[PDB]
């Protein structure tokens, strides 16, 4: 819960901290459940896949890969961020997960079961950086608004 | 109390104790098989002033064997083993 308090007309800004509010109004705030939709379950190594999901209460998001260790970032874009529309939805289609420079791409380039997660770009950085941090640990990824899904990359078929 | 083997396909729960502030902190739970492959990841940050936090995990895709559950609060790590079985005795 959070409240807005109006004060008496003519009161100064500095002095208004002392007197009681003439009136106030309260309202509640809730978090946003950002999540991914497209990359989940089965996946084919080297195949280009679409990325989409919801990012309510976020403006930019980042994608990380995990396998018994820290979350590694993928260089999907130049800024490593995906913009969020007015509908709280983000999408970046036709990206090659296994064809990226980041260590997460190399991890996904070998057949097996892994985890892929999405995090807020604002919560992505941990040192005041203007861009997304390269690596985040489990605690940093979990603390911020984030979600994860189980992925399983398999060999190609012809 | 204690450890109870879980028949695969149903829902399992874990109850633990912590001293951290609920809202500002969180507990990360990782489940791995015998080979150590990550099979389930869960987290929570809601507990009352009793210090008890409960986490629920699905056992549909779990194999049979001594799986490992690891709880991390960001500062310390605790490990435990639970025998996932196809069916229990009752």
């Amino acid at each position: 819960e959070v409240d807005l308090e109006v004060y008496d007309a003519g009161v100064s800004a500095t002095a208004a901290v002392g007197q009681d509010a003439t009136n106030d109004i309260t309202l509640t705030i809730e978090e946003g459940g950002t999540t991914l939709s497209s990359p989940t379950g089965q996946y084919v190594v080297g195949s280009e896949v679409d990325i989409n999901g919801t990012a309510t209460s976020s403006d930019s998001v980042a994608i990380y890969v995990r396998d018994d260790g820290d979350w590694q970032l993928l260089e999907i874009g130049g800024d490593n961020e995906i913009s969020v529309d007015s509908d709280d939805t983000f999408e970046e289609e036709d990206i090659a997960l296994s064809g990226l420079s980041g260590d997460g791409s190399s991890i996904l380039s070998l057949t097996g079961t892994y985890r892929i997660g999405v995090i807020d770009a604002s919560d992505a950085d941990v040192g005041g950086d203007g861009s997304v941090d390269d690596s985040l640990t489990t605690s940093e990824f979990t603390s911020g608004v984030s979600s994860s899904n189980s992925i399983r990359v398999t060999d190609q078929a012809l | 109390a204690g450890i109870n083997p879980v028949a695969t396909g149903e829902t399992m729960v874990i109850a633990g104790s912590t001293n951290l502030k609920p809202d500002d902190n969180t507990i990360s739970i990782e489940v791995t098989n015998e080979d150590g492959t990550s099979v389930a990841l869960e987290d929570t940050d809601e507990w009352n002033n009793d210090g008890q936090w409960m986490v629920e995990i699905d056992t549909t895709d779990f194999e049979t064997g001594t799986f490992t559950v690891e709880a991390d609060d960001g500062d310390n790590t605790d490990t435990v083993n639970v025998e996932v079985v196809s069916e229990r005795e009752d």
